[PDB]
């Protein structure tokens, strides 16, 4: 649209995941480690 | 939640996958609802509020 | 005559003052006497009227049995937090007087010390010494070995927190 932009970043306050930790078996590493990844929501409460 | 840590990290440093101890019981081998399997647990979650705080008004008034 | 012109022009100017958007003369001016970094004067007198003396009579009423909440440096909420779970968190140097709370009379999430009645409350005489206590002998020996030990912490940039703990 020809309008400067360089002098920002376009976000006046920063995008930050909000997830809690907990710790756990990696499987992959195969390491006991602290992680935020939870299981989707489209198979929580479904299926276990 | 102090034990589970000591035992985890005590688990872990002997080369094996820690586990972890449920306040109020275990899983039930159900098919319905995943509420019915984990009750204890929930049961034993659910009480939070009432167990730690007190019933009667934290501060005063009146006075 | 140049009195209705002066007038005008401070009427013109009262119309646009307040756009944030339009630059003004006065703006980084020079201030009558040289810039010097002053602080607010402590009060020393406080006399409360009664309306001040029922007005907080009735916030603690509203507030007497609030359950509040805090986060952490990972933008987390933490815990159930009753009066006594703010007092041990505050005697063990978990929270300050900067960190975000939340209760039941708010809307948003505001530092610990801009919400109304919470200082007050937990600062008893005894959570006071405690924190005194905590500060000047576990937290500070600790901060002083860590500096000292891991290079990491630049010494040129040091936060002073702990300096300011017992407040
Ligand atoms: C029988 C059970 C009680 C035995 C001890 C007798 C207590 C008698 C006096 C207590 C009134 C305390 C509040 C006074 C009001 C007042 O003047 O506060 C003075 C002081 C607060 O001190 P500040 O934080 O102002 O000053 C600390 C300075 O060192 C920092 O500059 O409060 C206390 O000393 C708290 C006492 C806790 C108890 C200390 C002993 C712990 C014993 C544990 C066993």
């Amino acid at each position: 649209v020809y309008l400067p932009e360089g002098e920002k970043s376009f976000d006046i306050t920063s995008m930050t995941t909000t997830l809690p930790f907990y710790a756990g078996w990696d499987e992959s590493l195969k390491k006991f480690v602290v992680t935020n990844r939870l299981l989707s929501r489209r198979d929580a409460g479904l299926s276990v | 939640s102090c034990c589970n840590e000591q035992g985890m990290r005590r688990e872990a440093l002997s080369g094996k996958k820690p586990n972890l101890w449920l306040l109020g019981g275990g899983p039930r081998l159900v098919n319905d609802s995943w509420e019915r399997m984990w009750w204890n647990n929930l049961h034993w979650k659910r009480w939070k509020v009432p167990r730690t705080g007190p019933a009667f008004p934290q501060d005063m008034y009146w006075q | 005559g140049t009195q209705q012109e002066l007038a005008q022009m401070e009427a013109m100017e009262l119309a646009t003052l307040f756009d944030m958007s339009k630059p003004h003369p006065l703006d980084n001016a020079a201030p009558a006497t040289p810039w010097k970094g002053e602080l607010r004067p402590v009060p020393r007198k406080i006399v409360l009227s009664p309306y001040q003396y029922e007005m907080i009579n009735y916030q603690r009423m509203l507030m007497r049995k609030n359950i509040w909440y805090y986060r952490d440096r990972m933008n987390v909420p933490r815990g159930p937090c009753p009066l006594h779970v703010v007092k041990e968190a505050w005697v063990s140097g978990i929270v300050d007087e900067n960190t975000l709370f939340w209760g039941h009379g708010l809307y948003d999430w505001l530092p610990a010390k801009n919400i109304k009645l919470l200082l007050p409350m937990v600062r008893t005489p005894e959570v006071r010494f405690a924190t005194w206590i905590k500060r000047t002998f576990s937290l500070k020996p600790s901060l002083n070995r860590i500096r000292e030990q891991r290079k990491e912490h630049r010494d040129p940039q040091e936060a002073s927190l702990q300096v300011e703990l017992m407040r």
